[PDB]
Order: structure tokens, then C-alpha cells, then sequence
């Protein structure tokens, strides 16, 4: 699963 | 610390180098140096601390999910025996990874998020504590793995309180605070559900705020929301 | 050594742990950890020692060459003055390169180099002498300069005659090391002419004795020449 | 310029 970018 | 006798400005300029020379080793390091200033950080400098760390762990979450592959297939049926290397070199790269971990929380317990009031900066570290000690019940397995889940949810839980009631639901920190939450109900908490309802719920109430938005803003809060989107094609 | 108490095999199979985990600083601690164990290295063994280091000074080189460039930028006329980071941060990332050219370098001498009789191991490592003294060259501003390019020169030369007189034109530790040694002439030496001489005469001699070879090592020798071919095309 | 890869 895709979490936050920075 | 070694960065104690650099001023709190050269060491943010040369983070910002670290970053654009891709040493996010050297980037982590001066941006503990700039917090251990003991001066709350900047909305960029908060950035700045978050992109250094989330590359750092993130090469070695990599490289544990890569041995722990492999260490679980050495302890298959048929498998040869190889001795204890493969384990002691997945304990090595997990403890190195947990140093890291425990560095962040220990930034944030000292004493960033005491320190800060505003909505956007104590979300922002609520959050970051939630993701480290997610990034923990990655790798944990022994007696304190329910001990260290309970403190993401608690982190995360505190972050989506105050989110929701400062926040706009298109604010990128909510709705990547969400997004992490989700992750962290699907992955870690073994609530699948939970984190399908969080991510539709957050896209849809998203969705209905963007009109307010300027075309600046829109492009934010959209990135974020295809991630939910993309989550929940993955678990749908 | 913090590798001495690490038995030989047990470091050679924690390296191919690391390659495959990316964790290539692990690699090259864990390659020098075997080399100071004083036994002679296969060819695999080799390799390995190569990839490693190939890959901590790689990303070494491309962060100086980032910071390089932005010190240039900030000395042109009108760029506003930034104080000592730039040429500091710049420094900090130079000293740790040439560190890990005189790890390299001292591996080598102490005692690879040596001990190495046959063609193949002597060349090879002959060449990763020729290719950290370019290295450390890459960097070099002062009165040692011209020491450090003439230490590069040597190396490569005395590795070039062994192969000539020892190895086919296709083996590809000769053809990658006539590579090498056509870069250095092209981007150290200031010798444009015979970095095209040599990568073309390499080519056409490869080219010749492909017949010789099974459909593997066929694959093996047109890899590198596909790069003399790419670098003749960037020259010419 | 391309240099021998490992
Ligand atoms: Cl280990
Ligand atoms: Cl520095
Ligand atoms: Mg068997
Ligand atoms: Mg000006
Ligand atoms: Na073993
Ligand atoms: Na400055």
C-alpha cells in the first residue's frame, strides 16, 4: 500500500 | 552531537544540499542537529526533518523486507541449512533500523511536540510519531509488539482528533495523516475494514471541500487523494 | 578490524546478502572484512569486492559532482554570497571519497596486488588501482595532481601490457579495462585523440576473435563493447 | 562516458 510522500 | 557547534542556519542550508545530492544519511544528521537547537521548526524545516528520515528508514525497510524474504524461505521445508548469517544479518539491518526509529521519537518526545500549539505543526509531529512506531511494528515480534502498536494508534488517533477539528479535510497533512492511518489499520492493526471505511471516507469528504480550493492548493490535495484512490483499488 | 572476529565464509555470503538488500556500504565492510582474512580471492570473490565499492564510491562521486556544480554556480559573477557551507558540505563529501580511494587503494597494496600471479587476478586488480587513483584523481586540485593522474596512468599501463601479452581481445576484464583506461585518457588526462585510438582499436580487435567464442561469452565481450561503441559515438 | 560496469 501507498503511504505519504515527503 | 557532533553538529553542536554548527549554527542552526548552515545546518538547514546543507540539509537542503544533502537533499539535492541525494545523502539523506548527512541530511538526517544536520536536520537532529538544527531540532537539538531547541527551537520549534519552520512548516519547511519540518519538511526538511521529514524527508531525511523517511529516506534513511525507508532504504532500510527495504533491505529488512529483502533478508526477511529470504531468512523465511531458509526456514522452509526442503530448505538447505545455512548456518545463522542470514539471521544475524536481518538483526543487524532491524536493529540499525529501530536506532533510527527510536532517534525520531526520541526528537519528537524532546521536545518538539510539546512544544507545539499550532494545529499544523503538532499534527504534523503526531503523525510522525504514529509513523515511526509503525515502521517498529514492521519489524516487531516478541512480547512489546502490542505495546508498540497500541502507541501508533494513540499518535495517530490524538493527529486525527485535532486534524479534524483545525483542518480543512483537503489540508495535504490530514488527508496524508489518514492515508498513513489506513495503512496502519490494513497492514498493522489487522482491520482491513477499518482502513477501506478511513480511506473512503477521506477522499469523499475531500472531494466535496476542493472547490474551495486555488489551483495551487487543488494539485496538493488531489496527489494525496489519488494515493487513497490507489489504496483502495489495491484492497477493493 | 571489526570484521576480524567473522569467519571468511560467513563475510563472503553476508556480502551477497547485502548486494541483493542494496546496502552496499554492509557490502564493502563485509568484502574488506575477507580481504584482511590474507587469502587470495576467486574471481566471484572479486566481483564481489568490485560491486561493492564500485557502488559506495559511485554514489559518492555523483553527490560531489551535485555539489560541485552548485560551488561553481555560487563563484560566478553576480551570485549572491552564501558563506562556507557550500565549499565545506563540498569538502565533507570529498574526504569521505578519497577515504574510501585509500581503503581501496591500501586493500590492494596490502597485499591483493602481490600475491595476484595470474593474468587475471593481477589485471583485475591492477585495473581498480588504475580506477581509484582516477578516482581520487576526479578531485584533485593541488600540487599532487599530477602525481595521483601518473599513478592512474601506471597502473592501467601495467595492467594493459599483462593483458595484451596474456589475455584474448574479447576477455571481458581486458576489454573493460581498455574502457577504462580510454575515460581516463578522455576526462583526466586531457588526451581526447588517444581515448578514441584505443576504444576503436579495442572494438575492431574484439570484433575479430568474437568467432572464438560460445553464444555466452559472446554476450559477455559485446556488452562492454556496445559501451567503447556508445562513449566513440559520444567522442566522434 | 561509460565506464566497466561490475
Ligand atoms: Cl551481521
Ligand atoms: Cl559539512
Ligand atoms: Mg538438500
Ligand atoms: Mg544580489
Ligand atoms: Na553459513
Ligand atoms: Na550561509
Amino acid at each position: 500500500a501507498h503511504s505519504s510522500p515527503a | 552531537g557532533a553538529m553542536g557547534s554548527m549554527e542552526r542556519a548552515s545546518l538547514i542550508q546543507k540539509a537542503k544540499l544533502a537533499e539535492q545530492a541525494e545523502r539523506y544519511e548527512d541530511m538526517a544528521a544536520f536536520m537532529k542537529g538544527a531540532v537539538e537547537k531547541g527551537e520549534e521548526l519552520s512548516c519547511e524545516e519540518r519538511n526538511l526533518l521529514s524527508v531525511a528520515y523517511k529516506n534513511v528508514v525507508g532504504g532500510q525497510r527495504a533491505a529488512w523486507r529483502v533478508l526477511s524474504s529470504i531468512e523465511q524461505k531458509s526456514n522452509e521445508e526442503g530448505s538447505e541449512e545455512k548456518g545463522p548469517e542470514v539471521r544475524e544479518y536481518r538483526e543487524k539491518v532491524e536493529t540499525e533500523l529501530q536506532g533510527v526509529c527510536d532517534t525520531v521519537l526520541g526528537l519528537l518526545d524532546s521536545h518538539l511536540i510539546k512544544e507545539a500549539g499550532d494545529a499544523e505543526s503538532r499534527v504534523f509531529y503526531l503523525k510522525m510519531k504514529g509513523d515511526y512506531y509503525r515502521y517498529l511494528a514492521e519489524v516487531a515480534t516478541g512480547d512489546d509488539k502490542k505495546r508498540i502498536i497500541d502507541s501508533a494508534r494513540s499518535a495517530y488517533q490524538e493527529a486525527m482528533d485535532i486534524s479534524k477539528k483545525e483542518m480543512p479535510p483537503t489540508n495535504p497533512i490530514r488527508l496524508g495523516l489518514a492515508l498513513n492511518f489506513s495503512v496502519f489499520h490494513y497492514e498493522i492493526a489487522n482491520s482491513p475494514e477499518e482502513a477501506i471505511s478511513l480511506a473512503k471516507t477521506t477522499f469523499d469528504e475531500a472531494m466535496a471541500d476542493l472547490h474551495t480550493l486555488s489551483e495551487d492548493s487543488y494539485k496538493d490535495s488531489t496527489l494525496i487523494m489519488q494515493l487513497l484512490r490507489d489504496n483502495l483499488t489495491l484492497w477493493t
